[PDB]
């Protein structure tokens, strides 16, 4: 095909942009899950590597 | 770094092409290749290497 | 940190690396002089 892809290349950027939001939500939820585990197990004081 | 002092280098351009469809005029065409692609000419230069 | 003796910053020296060759080295050029075909 001599014609370019048309207005579908932007969909590649949109795909990645939506994935960025999804990664933020997953990262948040998994981050909270790790936080719940750490606080439940008992590390009230600030510390490195926990 | 690399230094090439005296070496003849032949750098190929390659096929600078896009694989895009090209329409042809098929109505009436002909083909007529010559001996060049075989170099068997120039007075049959294989036996006629010496002329003396 | 009682003793902040240097541990991470160093004086970095990047050495040269220059490779070279002629179409044929002199030893072989004198034995087999080049003829262009």
């Amino acid at each position: 095909t001599d014609e370019g892809p048309g207005e579908v290349v932007k969909a590649l950027t949109v795909n990645t942009n939506i994935r960025n939001s999804n990664n933020a939500v997953k990262r948040m939820l998994n981050y909270l899950a790790q936080l719940r585990e750490v606080v439940h197990n008992g590390y009230n004081r600030p510390k490195f590597g926990i | 770094t690399n230094v090439v002092t005296n070496t003849p280098i032949d750098v190929c351009k390659g096929p600078d092409v896009d694989g895009t469809a090209d329409k042809i005029n098929d109505k009436k065409i002909h083909v007529s290749q010559g001996l060049k692609e075989f170099q068997v000419a120039k007075g049959d230069r294989v036996e006629n290497e010496i002329t003396e | 940190n009682y003793n902040e003796k240097s541990q991470r910053d160093f004086r970095v020296v990047t050495i040269g690396y220059n490779l070279a060759a002629s179409r044929q080295d002199e030893f072989a050029e004198r034995i087999y002089p080049t003829t262009v075909i």
